[PDB]
């Protein structure tokens, strides 16, 4: 949910399950902007749904879900990585190469 | 000679599904939605009128609109009547309780000989009698203690 | 009004409820009669008698006190002018009460409340459209009998004319502002020119149900629900009084009482749906702010208010409980108009009819019915007792003259007023008041005689 | 013992534990709390000497508590109470014309008169020692907001009295202008000459109504529509409020909406307004008749005509408790004066109000009244013995 | 009913301690207030225990039994009694209370003489009707020649006046309290004689405003004083109305529609007041709360605008200037507006209030009470309360009976006169019926000091051979005419006293047993 | 919202107001930004790549004793006659050395 007060009228038929395909749209859309680099590992401090394991799934990533906050400022010192908070702005300087 | 329309229906002015958000958007449409209200009530008192049908019993509550729009047509009306009252009542008059009032015909309403509104023990009592084809009746018990009515009613 | 944790005697405070919701009269006379059976009826179980042979001689004793109650029975009202025996019926009513300072007026405000409220086609009389009003102020000689209504009148603008002279009474039941709805609506605003059409909305609606009244003729309104103070103003305007916010059964009692309609809304107004009624005002009591509601001139109406006044609370609720039992001897001359003679006159004559079939025959129930006429005999000597006299002196002359002629109503008195006969004196009861005092203390005595173990706790916790 | 120049103070600590110091007679049996019922009509008398004299009540309790004294002996022989009610009216009515054969006619154009009766009252008090400046400062008090020779009556509401922690006596200051406690906000700049203040009662927020206003969100670009033409409509208040050449505004303390929002606190910061907030609605009336401001509840009817003048609006950075606002100078002032009141306790800045308020009554007395008599016990024996001369 | 109790924690009595309880209870009563009875008798203090006790010295006999709170069953018969006695007539509830107390003391005398207690009921009945008589036929009445009515009226408030703290005050408050019901011209609606309280002056400074004296001061930059104006008053809403569309939102797409929706808002109230000022007034009372944007408006115009006076302060504007509430402004020509001649503000007590001074059509008051303590202005106002309330019912029943003792003595004489042409059954308690009556001149005169066993038996002499207009004269403790010192009460004040304690001597007397409850939350 | 379709346009819009601020203030040379309110997680990346210092959750009394001896403008929102994001980047503080010791 956003921070906001967002509250969708309904009234047509096509409408529910448009917004259902949007939320997977959603997913599908940040999924794509972080294989544009080519990765293995994706490493993130926050929840990963199944829809989002899916794509990573068949593009051969291994995925961990729940490190801590303290642990991502060591590693990335360690692989050289920078933690980015925004998947479609990624760059090339923001991979970890060298593990 | 009256004919009974057992009713499941609410015949107040405040009937809301709770769901319902009527919004309007200018001041001529606002007056209408509450002319319609008005006459959402008032189509249902039509159906029971025009029938026969001078006794009115709904076991759900009747407000002030109805009660005054059947004394002007000279038509009797109770509600709040127990659902153990109304199986009874539907078995003596030999009709049938209709929730729905756009179905209301000859083959739904009761019919009875004499009703009146006694004052037997000081309470009221509207009585039903005079009707042959009664598959029920009523014992009404007169004591002088209300611990003495229910060994009455006991034995 | 008793706290008594007895279950013996809370079938006593029942004996008297059940008097007081069929008749009304002898409330008190079925409690000294019901303890008048069970204390002749302790030496009879000493005898070796059993309790239920007590109680099935009580029934077989008390059929005699019926049947011997239905002899002399005879009334000649006919509600026009033969008003005579209605006002002396109910002065045997009142004349035990504190109200014998108005022992004439009072008699005739019962009598009259009643007749032009009962439908005598039906022998019905409903008590709704008798309204008992009270105020404090004045005297028990203040108290009139107002044929209409009696409400607090709530002018909501203070200068208000305070006497209408004919009034055609709009009845009401629409609160004076813009029609809301009964459901959630959440009316959308969206520029200017709808918020502008709101003003114009609101200023129609007040000049559209003042003007739906006053195209009707009317010059009195009574509305059950609140006010706006912007209608408020468009009512003296127009010369247009009206009341604010009635209780629920008060308007229905001004319908009846003008031959008006209450209309649920404001488009349904008409010229036939209005009131007739004639001096309208209120008055004000002392230095208080009641200003209650007199209507004076009427039309045919068929509910009545009496508004009872008095030096203090306790002698104005009372006087609310005594006249209620005069409207009740009315009430039972219209589903039966047989009477009896009371002071006593009545209980001396079912003991004799009791003390001679006692003897047809005396097989097994002879000690049971001679029980029930000494136990008749307590409520005449009571009356010896109260009044100053002896109880077995003045009972045996009363009884003795019965027998050596024919029995009259002979009973006894206060004052005495000279004689004995209770033909004389008008004291005139009602057939099925004693009637019912002999067949409810006779089975409630038959429910506390046919009991033979208690099951009671012992502690509160 | 707290009666005359050679009395001491009384300290009443209450139940909550607030105890002050006090010599007034009327606040002395207020904080008392006597249970004896006949001993609270004796607080009520006193209350009654504050209210129509002000410097009348601990007198009022030496008196009525000897005249009950001298009734000892008349009930124990034999009088009845009536008769010494009647006996005590012949003696009041005598009583008076002995005190205005002692009063002598003065008047208000005497500066002399009036200073040696305001220095009488604050003789018993704690400022005896400090009536070279305050007796001077509640003369000039008074004298100037009274407009003499017009009139018989005088507010003492017009006065008011600011009480600052710090400080001695000596440093009260009898500014003729506003004295605000309220702090300024944005205070980069708290000093501005040839000041224009003008009282604001409109609220520089974001647009809502007393009705149920919500905004609809259903676009894209409709988002920035909501917070730019927010930043627009309080740009049209200040440009509207900046044209009219005012400098200080007065904002009243709004409770429904906010009144000043942070969007509306940067674009008077930069131009150089001095903004003032968490005026109370009880006090606009003192603000209006001191600067000669009005209030303005809407912008449309912001004009130069409505504003004030004032020859220097500066916060006064204090060494104690804080720091206040100080108007100096104003084109055509009013019946209106502010006394600060310094102390280094605040126990004797209560008794420093309470005896300037003591001071200020005794030249209100002056008004209503033009006569004087002696004091120091000096009509009390001539009452005396005059009396007795009547008695026989 | 004592012998093998069927209560749980209730108790009751039958003829033992039921009448002695009774006769205890009332008694106490009105021997408390007896010391209160007469021009000379003393004043009480009322207090509590603690917890904001709110002392209140009342002289009054309704005053005092409203607020003791007695536990005796029997004594709030006579309290209940005083409460009716204040709210009919307002004068007399000292009187009612002593007297029905009299009655009973007598009748605890019959105890031990075996008198029935329904032959006392029955010889009580033919007591008051002879009594009624007394009072009916001895009234005096005044229609036309109005400068003897003037005169009259003020015999009976220096009558009431006597009997309270307002002793040497005759010559003040006897002129406040008979101009203040003259300027009714009219019904008695004791409210438009608005009293007001002030601390600080002696009793004789009070006086009785020509105009009206209002609080919640003109405005903030208002003119204070209009010479010359034309009063409009209103019950209407000037600010924030929300007017009576409940769900009705302002749904918009853009701020920049709320700034148009709030410059409507407030065009519509600045409409509002334009629909005011084409009356061509100068003042405004509105009873509702005036919001800050219109009071700029009346402000700008000159106008004045008293904000919030009271819900019952513009029904006194309305009777004392001659206009109307006019809630609504849409019609000039319909709407009228006062009049006055000066608006200034007067300063009473170190605080300003609106003098509205040179009114016409002034059929309201305003009695400044001044007094020395709040105790005095509490009592002084309770006592003009009891002044009031008298003369605006002698305006209403013209009849006067002469007071001070005469009329007890006229009402004992007929009954005495009856109660030897009885049998003595019913005689004994005629008699008894007698000497209370005369007990009500034997308080009066013992209060003072006198010789009460001789002043009493002096006018049973007077009046038993003429001497119909003979009474007590409490001025130098002898017997003289109340004609010539002009000493006058009522006769719907004198009758509800007689009235009222004779039907309260019979509910109690009638008692025989006395059943209280088990009481809640006592133990 | 009555249309799906314009579902992810505004819950973009969240963020890029937030980024539009952040990209107007750092491109004008700023290096040391100091905030009394509170800086999130995802406004920490903008610094990160910039290469720039962001303090957060400062006291209001140490940010007026900064500003006033660095010649910097206390500054709380936009500003400057009903422009859109100007800043006002003459306006900006300076500094020696800004060190983490
Ligand atoms: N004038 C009279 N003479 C003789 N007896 C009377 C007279 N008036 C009333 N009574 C008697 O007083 C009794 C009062 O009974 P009451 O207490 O009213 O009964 P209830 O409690 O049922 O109303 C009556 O039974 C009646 O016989
Ligand atoms: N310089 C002085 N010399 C002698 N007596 C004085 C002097 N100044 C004041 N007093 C006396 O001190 C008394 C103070 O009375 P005060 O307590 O002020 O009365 P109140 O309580 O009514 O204000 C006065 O009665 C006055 O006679
Ligand atoms: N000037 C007078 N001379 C003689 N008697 C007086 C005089 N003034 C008052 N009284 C008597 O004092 C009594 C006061 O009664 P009061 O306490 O006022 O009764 P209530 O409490 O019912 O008003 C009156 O009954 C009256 O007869
Ligand atoms: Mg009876
Ligand atoms: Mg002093
Ligand atoms: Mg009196």
């Amino acid at each position: 949910k956003g921070e906001s007060q967002t509250d969708i009228e309904i009234t047509r038929e096509e409408d529910f399950t448009r917004i259902l395909q949007m939320e997977e749209e959603y997913i599908q859309q940040l999924c794509e902007d972080i294989i544009q680099l080519k990765p293995d590992v994706v490493i993130t401090e926050k929840g990963i749904s199944d829809l989002a394991q899916h794509y990573l799934m068949r593009a051969n990533i291994t995925a961990i879900r729940r490190v801590r906050k303290t642990d991502n400022n060591r590693i990335a010192r360690a692989c050289g990585a920078r933690i980015v908070s925004r998947p479609e702005e990624l760059r090339e300087d923001d991979v970890g190469t060298g593990a | 000679n009256p004919k009974i329309a057992l009713l499941n229906v609410e015949l107040e002015l405040k009937a809301e599904k709770d769901n319902a958000e009527i919004r309007v958007h200018t001041v001529e449409d606002y007056q209408a939605i509450v002319d319609a209200e008005w006459n959402i009530l008032y189509d249902k008192l039509e159906k029971i009128h025009h029938s026969g049908a001078k006794v009115v019993s709904s076991k759900l509550p009747i407000g002030d609109v109805a009660t005054q729009y059947f004394a002007d047509r000279d038509m009797f009306c109770a509600g709040r009547v127990p659902e153990e009252d109304l199986k009874r009542t539907m078995m003596a008059c030999g009709g049938s309780i209709q929730t729905s009032v756009n179905a209301l015909s000859a083959d739904v309403l009761g019919r009875c000989q004499v009703f009146e509104e006694t004052q037997i023990g000081g309470e009221r009592y509207n009585f039903f009698t005079g009707c042959p084809k009664a598959k029920t009746c009523t014992f009404i018990l007169r004591g002088g203690a209300e611990q003495f009515m229910e060994e009455t009613e006991r034995s | 009004m008793m706290d008594v944790d007895h279950q013996i005697a809370k079938l006593m405070v029942e004996l008297s409820k059940s008097q007081d919701d069929e008749i009304g009269d002898g409330t008190t006379g079925v409690v000294v009669l019901a303890g008048a059976l069970l204390e002749e009826a302790e030496q009879l179980l000493d005898r070796g008698i059993h309790p239920i042979r007590i109680a099935d001689g009580y029934e077989q004793a008390a059929r005699v006190a019926i049947e011997h109650l239905d002899k002399i029975s005879d009334s000649v009202l006919v509600d026009i002018k033969d008003t005579e025996p209605l006002i002396q019926t109910a002065k045997t009513t009142l004349g035990s009460k504190v109200v014998n300072s108005c022992h004439r007026q009072m008699a005739e405000i019962a009598v009259n409340a009643v007749l032009t409220v009962a439908d005598m086609e039906r022998r019905d009389v409903d008590f709704e459209l008798i309204k008992v009003e009270g105020k404090v102020g004045g005297r028990l000689e203040d108290t009139k009998l107002i044929k209409g209504v009696i409400v607090d009148k709530d002018f909501s603008h203070p200068q208000m004319p305070k006497k209408v002279e004919d009034a055609k009474i709009a009845i009401l039941t629409c609160p004076f502002e813009p029609p809301k709805p009964k459901t959630k609506h959440k009316l959308d605003v969206t520029s200017v020119e709808d918020y502008k059409a709101l003003q114009k909305y609101e200023k129609e609606k007040f000049e559209e149900m003042i003007q739906q009244i006053k195209e009707t003729g009317a010059n009195l309104a009574i509305c059950q629900w609140g006010f706006d103070d912007e209608a408020n103003h468009l009512l003296l305007q127009n010369n247009l009084p009206a009341v604010r916010w009635v209780g629920g059964p008060e308007i229905e009692l001004i319908a009846i009482a003008t031959g008006g309609r209450i209309v649920p809304r404001f488009s349904e107004l008409t010229a036939e749906k209005l009131g007739f009624a004639g001096l309208v005002q209120e008055i004000s009591f002392g230095t208080t702010k009641d200003k209650m509601l007199v209507i004076e001139q009427c039309k045919n109406s068929r509910a009545v208010t009496i508004f009872i006044r008095g030096g203090n609370k306790m002698i104005i609720e009372e006087a609310k409980r005594s006249l209620h039992d005069a409207l009740c001897v009315i009430r039972n001359l219209i589903r039966d108009n047989r009477v009896v003679y009371g002071g006593g006159a009545a209980e001396i004559s079912c003991a004799l009819a009791v003390s001679q079939e006692a003897d047809k025959c005396p097989t097994l129930e002879q000690y049971a019915m001679r029980a029930f006429a000494d136990a008749l005999e307590v409520i005449p000597m009571a009356l010896s007792e109260n009044s100053g006299m002896n109880p077995i002196q003045t009972m045996t002359e009363v009884r003795a003259r019965q027998v050596k002629e024919m029995n009259p109503a002979l009973g006894i008195d206060c004052l005495h007023k000279g004689t004995n006969d209770m033909k004389q004196q008008h004291v005139i009861e009602t057939l099925i008041g004693k009637k019912q005092q002999i067949s409810l203390a006779t089975q409630m005595v038959r429910m506390i005689l046919k009991i033979d173990d208690i099951r009671k706790p012992g502690e509160s916790e | 013992t707290s009666l005359g120049p050679k009395g001491m103070d009384k300290m009443i600590q209450d139940g909550k534990g607030d105890v002050t110091i006090t010599n007034d007679g009327a606040t002395i049996l207020k904080q008392m709390q006597v249970l004896h019922p006949a001993a609270r009509m004796l607080v009520e008398l006193s209350k009654a000497q504050d209210i129509e004299a002000g410097d009348g009540t601990t007198s009022v309790v030496i008196i009525a508590g000897s005249l009950l004294d001298s009734c000892t002996k008349l009930l124990q022989k034999g009088i009845h109470p009536t008769i010494i009610s009647e006996s005590f009216q012949k003696a009041l009515e005598k009583g008076i014309e002995i005190l205005t054969d002692m009063s002598r006619p003065v008047e208000l154009s005497d500066r002399e008169t009036l200073l040696n009766s305001a220095t009488t009252s604050l003789n018993s008090k704690v400022v005896s020692q400090y009536s070279s400046l305050l007796s001077p400062m509640s003369v000039n008090a008074v004298m100037k907001v009274i407009d003499p020779a017009t009139a018989t009556s005088v507010d003492l509401r017009d006065i008011k009295i600011v009480k600052k922690l710090g400080g001695t006596i000596d440093d009260c200051e009898l500014v003729e202008g506003l004295v605000l406690t309220q702090k300024v906000s944005n205070s980069g700049i708290t000093r501005v000459e040839k000041a224009k203040i003008g009282l604001i009662q409109f609220c520089l927020s974001a647009p809502k109504t007393d009705m149920d206003n919500q905004i609809v969100v259903s676009d894209y670009a409709q988002m920035d529509r909501v917070l730019r033409e927010e930043r627009a409509y309080i740009l049209n208040l200040v440009k509207q409020i900046k044209k009219t050449g005012c400098n200080v505004l007065l904002i009243q303390k709004s409770i429904l909406r906010d009144a000043l929002s942070d969007l509306a606190l940067h674009f008077l910061n930069k131009m150089k307004i001095m903004v003032i907030k968490d005026i109370e609605r009880e006090d606009i009336e003192f603000i209006c008749k001191t600067i000669g401001t009005k209030p303005v509840a809407h912008i449309d009817q912001f004009t130069a005509d409505m504003l004030g003048s004032a020859e220097l609006a500066e916060e006064v950075n204090l060494n104690g408790s804080g720091k206040l606002l100080k108007i100096t100078g104003c084109a055509s002032p009013g019946k209106t004066v502010t006394i600060v009141v310094r102390g280094s306790n605040k126990l004797v800045i209560e008794e420093a109000e309470r005896s300037i308020h003591d001071a200020l009554c005794v030249i209100r007395c002056l008004v209503k009244k033009r006569a004087l008599i002696a004091g120091g016990g000096a009509p009390e024996i001539e009452l005396a013995l005059r009396l007795t001369e009547y008695s026989r | 009913a004592p012998v093998n109790i069927f209560k749980a924690g209730a108790d009751e009595e039958r003829a033992e301690t039921a009448r002695l309880t009774s006769f205890i209870g009332a008694i106490a009563i009105g021997d408390l207030v007896k010391s209160t009875l007469g021009p000379k008798g003393m004043d009480k203090i009322l207090l509590s225990s603690g917890r904001d006790a709110s002392l209140m010295v009342t002289n009054d006999g309704a005053t005092i039994l409203k607020n003791i709170g007695v536990d005796n069953p029997a004594a709030k018969v006579l309290v209940d009694m005083s409460r009716v006695q204040d709210d009919e007539v307002g004068d007399g509830t000292t009187s009612v209370t002593v007297l029905a107390a009299e009655l009973l003391r007598e009748a605890e005398s019959l105890i031990a003489k075996k008198i029935h207690p329904q032959t006392i009921i029955a010889g009580w009945r033919e007591a008051t009707k002879a009594a009624r008589e007394a009072l009916l036929s001895s009234a005096v009445d005044h229609g036309s020649d109005e400068v003897k009515f003037r005169q009259d009226l003020m015999n009976i408030a220096g009558t009431t006046l006597s009997s309270k703290l307002l002793t040497h005050h005759k010559d003040h408050f006897t002129k406040l309290a008979v101009e203040a019901v003259l300027r009714l011209k009219g019904s008695g609606n004791l409210e438009a004689i608005h009293i007001i309280k002030k601390l600080g002056g002696s009793l004789a400074d009070s006086y009785l405003d020509e105009g009206f004296l209002l609080d919640k001061k003109i405005g903030v930059n208002q003119p204070k004083r209009i010479e010359n104006a034309k009063i409009l008053i209103a019950n209407t809403g000037m600010d924030t109305d929300k007017i009576k569309i409940f769900g009705s939102r302002v749904r918009v797409d853009s701020t920049a529609k709320v700034a148009e929706i709030e410059h409507a808002e407030k065009e519509k109230m600045k409409e509002k007041v334009e629909r005011i000022l084409k009356h061509g007034i100068n003042c405004f009372i509105n009873r509702q709360l005036i919001y800050n944007y219109p009071e700029q408006l009346f402000g700008a115009a000159g106008v004045m605008a008293i904000e919030h006076a009271d819900f019952a302060g513009v029904e006194r504007l309305a009777l004392v200037t001659g206009g109307e509430i006019a809630s609504t402004f849409d019609h000039p020509e319909l709407v009228k507006l006062g009049s006055c001649k000066l608006i200034e503000e007067v300063m009473i007590g170190e605080d300003k209030l609106i003098h509205f001074s040179g009114v016409a059509l002034g059929e309201a008051c305003t009695i400044v009470l001044r007094g020395a303590t709040q105790q005095i202005l509490d009592e002084a106002e309770r006592s003009l309360h009891d002044a009031l309330c008298v003369l605006a019912q002698t305006v209403k029943d013209s009849r006067t009976v002469y007071g001070g003792g005469c009329s007890e003595m006229l009402m004992a004489h007929a009954v005495t006169q009856l109660a030897n042409r009885t049998p003595g059954k019913e005689a004994v308690a005629m008699e008894s019926y007698a000497k209370a009556l005369r007990m009500l001149p034997t308080i009066i005169a013992d209060n003072a000091g006198y010789d009460s066993a001789d002043l009493v038996a002096q006018l049973r002499a007077a009046h038993s051979e003429g001497n119909t207009t003979a009474g007590l004269d409490m001025r130098e403790g002898t017997i003289g005419d109340m004609a010539i010192l002009g000493i006058t009460e009522s006769f719907q004040v004198k009758r509800q006293v007689l009235l009222s304690a004779a039907e309260a001597a019979e509910v109690i007397l009638r008692v025989d047993n006395i059943i209280k409850a088990a009481p809640r939350k006592r133990v | 919202i009555t249309d799906p379709e314009k579902l992810d346009q505004i819950r973009q819009r969240e963020s890029d107001i937030t980024k539009e601020r952040i990209q107007k203030i750092l491109a004008t040379g700023a290096n040391v930004i100091l905030t009394t309110g509170g800086i999130d997680d995802m406004c920490l990346k903008y610094f990160v790549e910039a290469g720039a210092m962001a303090v957060r959750r400062v006291l209001k009394r140490d940010l007026k004793r900064i500003a006033k001896a660095s010649g910097a403008t206390i500054l709380s929102t936009l500003a400057n006659l009903e422009g859109e994001e100007t800043f006002e980047a003459a306006m900006l503080g300076q500094a020696e050395e800004v060190v983490q010791e």
